[PDB]
């Protein structure tokens, strides 16, 4: 439902109506130049206010195939990491961006398969650009996404103290003990997996495990 | 253009991934040194640039 | 020459050095008109130069050239039923689309190949056409015009080197269709190439079950019929010869379980060959070995066809593998509710071996969960280590979100609003709220039930009860027949199996009955607690505190936590009372909803809802009347208004309710039917017996996207509601509602959409059998 | 819904209704169905006063070719079986050589039925019954098969002489390939595009010469009805490709003198020097035998469900599905006489023979026509 | 507690009695590798003791448990074998 113009004038329908509020017309002229005109030097940029717009009527993934549209068909760039950062904050919020929790419980049991993904991107962003102004942020995210999966796991870790294979304890501890020394989670089911050796009598295990928290205590 | 007066430049649900500090490194006992850094975890650190999260720009 | 410049005209599409680049004349170079001719096909060669005209002026190029991209419109015309992109992939298939370039050079070769199209899905009778216009700067057009005649239809199958059976039986066998009567009009007679290939092996299994190990297709070939339609089919097949499966020789790595597969390989020696029941044994193996760990259990029978006897011998050859495979599981994206839960239901563990059965369970109330769009695995092996898997559970989750009210009789009465909220344990918390409050001009409301169903390791999920009413019926204050009731009351769940699910509880049902209008039936469980009233008036009071006691028995086994399809699911609450009580009488009712499929793809499923009831004392007393049974205008009943299959409310002659304006509230009043009248209203009774049958069914226009909970339904709601109890000693002229024959049948359909405001059913239902004192509503928009 | 979904291609249906020789019929002896929607390659036969024409489920009928009355009936509708009574469900023509009359089942069972009654003289199922009428010359019985298999029988019991895959298609691409006998050599064409010649007495491939397309990568019609059994004069010889594309080339080599690859010409009778056509839309045409020169043609009957045409009175006879019966000259070039004798219609051979013109109709079968 | 039906605290990841006759003290873990394969369980900070522990109640009458470690040196060779039953 919209026509063809200059080549230069539909930025502006894009800029502009970008700054209706009514999100479903932001888009729709954001999308109107690259159709007609996709051999203008400009239309990586397109891709950057439409991967920013994509999110904002909970209409996300489009930002995440406009992502991957900046990277193969376009090989030279420096702007992969607003196209790596995107690619996280995509891959984040489908997990956890409702507002249900509003009433005191959060959202880590909320699975985060994408937000899984949303880790790989913001490991790559931090090693394909260093100076970028997105480095620094992401690096908060791998952060807390790290441990973010990590009560997931102490969920488990927890379901599993809760049903009772006590192996399935360790290794859920275990799993969430081999890949990260930083978390205080990892302080926490460092007990839990030696309350499993105390189930198990492992008691010695359990104390070589205490003796892990023993040092630890810092 | 419709909300609380709100949600155009901003995050729905809750924001919990800035705020907090990072993860509280442990100190482990001499000997029991698993490999506990035998994950993926080559996150390179380098102060450039720009700000975080919402305050973050984002054209 | 080596040339200065070299002009590119017209291309506003592609870059303009991609054509320098692709030019052998670029700019340096030692450049001829050899190469000029060179740069004029290569560029054709490009496909994107609608003309290239290589000309120079002594040495300075001008390469003058109209392009052709952008094939900016693929019109698809013509194709009904056939959508659009599916010729667009054929064009795809060409290397064409959007964007690309547009050859006019070979049009009518992909116009062959959309014809090839055309060819293979069961047409050919439909020209196509190609139309270019040119656009804007450079861009270029493709109408295509399809002229669809008709399709391939089934004529005959002929099957040659069958000795014994008939082509026609196995056509009822079959799915290829050379017959729909028009009094079974139950299909549709169309060619597909895969529904030979099935047919096939339908014939294939029906030779394999039979006997026929020496069955063989030679090969089949259907009649290309000069009348682009016609389908004559020979099937060269190989009969071949009833032969015997006369031992099973199962051997490999059998694990030292062979018993276990010998109890599932008892077959009988002599018996003709059915391989068929080999192919289903040849995988009971591979559950019962999967369910021994071994992940793997390479299993190859071989039917020793043994033709000296006309036998076969069933070899089977064995590799098991490992055991311990559950080491870790993975999911994916439950993203308004919890893993644990989720893993509470998956009670496959690690730690372990290859439950592969075990692992299905775990999705068996993943399967009894109803937040489930879909059930879906992806099952990773980890590497390098048969000891080792990760699943990875890649699912659909279930959408939430609904909200609706209804509207009278308000506005010329007290504002009547009720209020009450719905997001389903809420959005995800396990642990569950239940909330209700409202108020008309008659009444003030508090209502409150908190559940935890999801702390516990077993299954029980406890509802407890609380309510405070302020039941008054103002119309003065009174004159119609107060109930008022206020306390707690508990409903359960639980474990005995999996499937069990124990629901009962405590009550206090703290029945005070004031100025109660004069229905004789009312004062059926009035009469066992020794009231003596005033018989005219509706200032007459009776209070009782039952003290109630709930027990039953919920045998939760139905297939879909929201579409199920098999098994014997109930979901029952009843209440009997002990020494202590009020009232010491037994209320049951039950209901019984057993699913078994005769699709087995379970679009055709019978549903069950019925309700059965007695209710009596253990000695001198009775079960109570607000407790009684209504039905009519509900889920069980319909073709019958709101509390109206029943024992009947036969008013009394009410001549005083202490309120009683210029001529109102006929509940056959002094103000006009001052008599002992049998009236429109159901008392209920203590014997319930009334049912629903009704059905799955799919539709073939509705999208499949969305279809899980769209369905048709239809029904025939057949029985009564009679009284144990009822006397005929008051009620002379009041029918004998203690008979099970009073049996109301009311018949008819529901029309389902898949609304996302909640459930919304509106029923049409006839009452071809309407009894005595019940109303009729064809048109229900009841639930 | 669907009495109106159908984007059908229409019919030039019949200009110039002609009578300038008078035509009509010498009799109505409507036999019975036959052929009705049952496409088959049964077609009478008019021949001894006997007439040869048969139904496709029930008796077997001799005519007197004079009267259309009977001579006799049996019913080789094969009396029991899987189910019962067995409907004949012929997958040849009608082929009467000597005593026997050799017609094919879809049971795969030729019968050398007697002339004298219908006395089934020997009986033999075969490997798979026939596209083709049964080629019963020179000893043999030569049965172009629905197996691609040119399974030569004996006409005294049935003993399979020789059987060999034919020019074969990637389905049953329905294509009378019958090998017509001439010099020594069967010349059978194929359904496969192709052509062949094939040493008739021991049944060995003389050559096998591709002609044109088929289906698969470059795909044909599934409406044209194609007739690949070559009318063969002198080895020079005259034949399609299953695609209708004639070519005329030598018997014991193949080599083109010339051909009509250029569309799915139907029908034909070799005329000396006159090759009269069908075009696959029905349209007539005459050619020559010294390049597919024509003489005359004809797109009155564009499209209609012609059958072959025949030489008599002077004209081309043909029928159609229609149930109409057209003459057309020998030369240019369009309707001479025009007779709508049935309604059921032909798709089965106007039979020019025995001085006379016999066909079957769907249900309507034996008619004589004069003019 | 007084409840007849319990549901139940589970495992596996266990060796049988032939399993235990498979390993003895020097085999390395590939020794075991070979029989056995790998273990749900290895030791991450000290040696490379392997375990195949397994847990189990029975639905209230207590709660088993069968400890099943396989303590080697550095080297991978097998130098104890723990086979610790319940409780």
């Amino acid at each position: 439902e919209v026509p063809d113009n200059p080549p230069n004038e539909i930025y502006a329908t894009a800029q502009q109506k970008l700054q209706d509020g009514n999100w479903r017309q932001a888009i729709t002229q954001l999308e109107a130049l690259d159709n007609r005109y996709p051999f203008g030097p400009y239309s990586q940029q397109v891709q950057l206010d439409l991967i920013y717009a994509y999110y904002k009527n909970a209409d996300l993934p489009l930002a995440q195939a406009a992502i991957d549209r900046f990277i193969r068909l376009n090989p030279t760039h420096p702007n992969i990491d607003y196209v790596m950062y995107m690619r996280g904050l995509t891959n984040m919020a489908l997990d956890d961006s409702a507002l249900q929790g509003f009433f005191g419980v959060d959202r880590s049991d909320r699975d985060p398969q994408h937000a899984r993904a949303a880790f790989s991107d913001f490991s790559k962003l931090v090693r394909g650009y260093p100076n970028s102004q997105y480095t620094t942020d992401a690096t908060k995210r791998l952060v807390f996404l790290k441990d973010r999966l990590a009560k997931y796991e102490y969920s488990v870790a927890e379901y599993y103290t809760e049903r009772g294979a006590w192996v399935a304890v360790v290794n859920r501890v275990e799993g969430m003990l081999r890949d990260y020394p930083d978390t205080q989670a990892t302080r926490d089911a460092l007990p839990l997996m030696e309350n499993a050796y105390r189930q198990m009598q492992m008691n010695a295990q359990a104390e070589k495990v205490a003796k892990i928290i023993a040092a630890n205590s810092s | 253009c419709s909300s609380d007066s709100r949600y155009k430049r901003q995050v729905s649900g809750d924001e919990a991934y800035l705020e907090a500090a990072p993860l509280a490194e442990l100190h482990a006992p001499a000997g029991m040194i698993l490999p506990v850094t035998s994950g993926d975890y080559a996150i390179p650190v380098t102060n450039g640039s720009g700000a975080v999260g919402k305050a973050l720009d984002i054209r | 020459f080596v040339v200065k410049d070299i002009h590119f005209e017209g291309l506003q599409r592609v870059a303009v050095g991609a054509a320098l680049l692709s030019m052998p004349v670029r700019t340096g170079d030692t450049v001829n008109d050899e190469d000029i001719s060179n740069t004029i096909r290569a560029l054709f060669a490009t496909g994107n130069f609608e003309d290239v005209r290589v000309l120079r002026d002594g040495d300075t190029l001008l390469v003058q050239v109209k392009e052709r991209p952008t094939i900016a419109s693929i019109t698809f015309s013509g194709n009904k039923s056939v959508k659009d992109d599916m010729l667009k992939q054929n064009l795809e298939a060409s290397g064409v689309r959007v964007g690309e370039s547009l050859d006019r050079t070979t049009i009518a070769d992909i116009e062959k190949g959309l014809e090839d199209f055309y060819y293979s899905v069961g047409k050919y009778s439909a020209s196509v056409k190609a139309v270019v216009t040119p656009l804007p700067r450079n861009r270029v057009d493709l109408k295509l015009v399809f002229q669809e005649g008709v399709s391939a239809e089934i004529q005959q199958i002929n099957i040659v080197g069958n000795h014994a059976f008939t082509t026609d039986e196995l056509i009822s066998h079959f799915q290829l269709r050379d017959e729909v009567p028009w009094w079974n009009v139950v299909g549709d007679r169309k060619y597909q190439k895969q529904k030979l290939a099935g047919d096939l092996e339908t014939l294939r299994s029906y030779y394999l079950d039979r006997g026929y190990a020496r069955f063989n297709i030679d090969s089949t070939q259907v009649s290309l019929t000069p009348d682009k339609k016609g389908i004559y089919v020979t099937v060269n097949i190989t009969e071949g010869d009833q032969y015997k499966l006369s031992g099973v020789e199962v051997s490999g790595n059998l694990a030292g379980h062979s018993a276990e597969i010998e109890q599932l390989t008892k077959i009988e020696p002599g018996e003709l060959y059915n391989g068929t029941k080999v192919t289903k044994m040849e995988d009971d193996i591979k559950k019962l070995l999967g369910r021994y760990g071994y992940a793997y259990p390479r299993v190859q029978s071989m039917p020793e066809i043994n033709d000296a006897d006309k036998t076969v011998k069933l070899r089977v050859n064995v590799d098991a593998g490992n055991r311990f495979y559950v080491r870790k599981i993975r999911f994916e994206g439950n993203d308004t509710s919890k893993d644990a839960v989720l893993r509470r239901e998956m009670r496959q563990m690690e730690g372990a071996w290859l439950g592969s059965d075990l692992v299905d369970q775990g999705k068996e109330r993943l399967n009894r969960l109803g937040f489930f769009e879909t059930v879906d695995t992806d099952t990773q092996r980890v590497p390098g280590s048969p000891d080792q898997v990760d699943v990875v559970y890649k699912v659909k989750e279930r959408n939430t979100g609904s909200f609706n009210f209804g509207i009278g009789y308000g506005t010329e009465s007290g504002v009547s609003f009720q209020a009450g909220v719905q997001q389903d344990n809420w959005l995800g918390t396990g642990y569950a709220v239940g909330i209700n409050g409202t108020k008309n001009d008659y009444q003030t409301y508090a209502e409150l039930s908190v559940t935890n169903p999801y702390f516990t390791v077993d299954g029980v999920s406890l509802g407890g009860r609380l309510f405070y009413n302020d039941f008054q019926a103002d119309d003065a204050d009174l004159s119609d027949y107060t109930n008022k009731s206020y306390g707690t009351d508990v409903t359960l769940g639980f474990p005995i199996n999996e499937y069990n699910s124990l629901r009962a509880g405590l009550g206090y049902v703290h029945n005070s009955l004031s100025n109660m209008q004069p229905q004789v039936a009312m004062w059926r469980y009035l009469y066992s607690m020794g009231e003596h009233p005033s018989t005219s008036d509706q200032d007459n009071s009776f209070k009782t505190d039952d003290f109630t006691f709930n027990y039953g028995w919920t045998y939760n086994k139905l297939d879909r936590g929201y579409f199920p399809t098999d098994g014997s699911r109930v979901n029952l609450t009843g209440k009997v009372t002990i020494p202590g009580s009020d009232n010491e009488y037994y209320k049951v009712t039950l209901d019984t909803a057993t699913y078994v499929p005769i699709d087995d793809d379970h679009k055709w499923v019978v549903l069950g809802r019925t309700r059965w009831g007695y209710g009596d004392g253990l000695g001198g007393k009775e079960m109570p009347f607000y407790e009684n049974f209504y039905a009519g205008g509900s889920s069980t009943v319909r073709g019958f208004q709101s509390n109206t299959i029943g024992p009947k409310a036969v008013y009394f002659p009410h001549q005083a309710s202490n309120y009683d304006p210029d001529y109102d509230y006929e509940c056959a009043t002094q103000d006009g039917a001052k008599d002992l009248c049998k009236s429109d209203d159901a008392v209920g009774g203590n014997a319930m017996a009334v049912a629903s049958l009704e059905f799955i069914t799919p539709t073939p226009f509705i999208s499949d996207k969305y279809a899980n909970s769209v369905r048709t339904s239809f029904f025939w709601d057949m029985g009564t509601v009679w009284d144990t109890n009822w006397d005929s000693s008051q009620y002379s002229g009041y029918p004998d509602y203690s008979d099970p024959s009073n049996i109301r049948m009311s018949a008819g359909i529901a029309l389902q959409w898949m609304s996302p405001l909640g459930p919304l059913v509106f029923s049409y239902a006839q009452p071809f059998k309407k009894y005595d004192g019940d109303k009729a509503e064809q048109f229900q928009f009841n639930i | 819904l669907f009495n109106s979904e159908e984007d059908v291609v229409k019919m030039s249906p019949l200009p110039t209704v002609e009578n300038q020789f008078t035509p009509t019929t010498a009799w109505s002896t409507s036999v019975g169905s036959g052929i009705g929607n049952f496409y088959s390659n049964l077609h009478p036969a008019l021949a001894d006063n006997v007439v040869y024409a048969a139904d496709r489920a029930g008796l077997v009928k001799a005519l007197n070719a004079d009267d259309g009355k009977e001579i006799w009936s049996v019913s080789l509708a094969e009396k029991d079986g899987w189910f019962s009574k067995e409907p004949a469900l012929l997958s040849g023509g009608v082929t009467v050589s000597g005593g026997h009359v050799y017609i094919g089942s879809e049971k795969a069972q030729v019968y050398a039925l007697n002339t004298s009654d219908g006395t089934v003289a020997w009986q033999t199922k075969v490997a798979g019954e026939a596209l083709s009428r049964p080629v019963v010359s020179d000893g043999l019985v030569l049965i172009h098969t629905s197996n691609g298999q040119l399974q030569a029988l004996n006409e005294a019991d049935g003993a399979v002489k020789w059987t060999v895959n034919l020019d074969m298609p990637s389905l049953s691409l329905r294509g009378e390939s019958a090998p017509t006998t001439a010099f020594g050599a069967a010349v059978v064409g194929g359904d496969n595009g192709r052509v062949s010649a094939v040493l008739m007495e021991q049944g060995q491939m003389i050559w096998q010469q591709r002609i044109s397309q088929a289906t698969g990568s470059t795909e044909i019609d599934r409406l044209s009805d194609v007739d690949t059994t070559p009318v063969v004069v002198n080895g020079v010889v005259f034949a399609l490709a299953y695609n209708g594309n004639l070519t005329a080339l030598d018997l014991r080599s193949g080599q083109i003198m010339w051909k009509r690859e250029l569309g799915s010409v139907n029908d034909f009778i070799v005329d000396g020097n006159r090759i009269y056509l069908v075009d696959q839309n029905d349209r007539v045409m005459a050619l020559t035998i010294d390049g597919g020169v024509t003489l005359w043609t004809q797109s009155d009957l564009l499209h209609r469900l012609l059958t072959s045409p025949v030489l008599y009175n002077g004209n081309l006879v043909v029928g159609d599905s229609e149930g109409y019966l057209h003459w057309i000259n020998v030369e240019d070039g369009r309707f001479v006489a025009q007779q709508k004798v049935d309604s059921s219609g032909f798709q089965t051979e106007p039979v020019a023979a025995d001085g006379k013109l016999l066909i079957q109709a769907k249900d309507g079968t034996v008619y004589s026509i004069t003019r | 507690e007084r409840v007849v039906y319990r549901p139940d605290i589970n495992q596996g990841n266990y060796l049988t009695a032939n399993d235990v006759s498979k390993i003895r003290v020097g085999m390395t873990q590939q020794q075991v590798a070979y029989a056995l394969g790998t273990p749900l369980m290895s030791d991450p900070f000290g040696t490379n003791t392997w375990f195949y522990v397994f847990r189990q109640q029975p639905g209230h009458e207590g709660v088993t448990q069968q400890t099943l470690t396989l303590t080697f040196n550095s080297s991978g060779v097998l130098t104890n074998i723990d086979n610790k039953p319940a409780l």
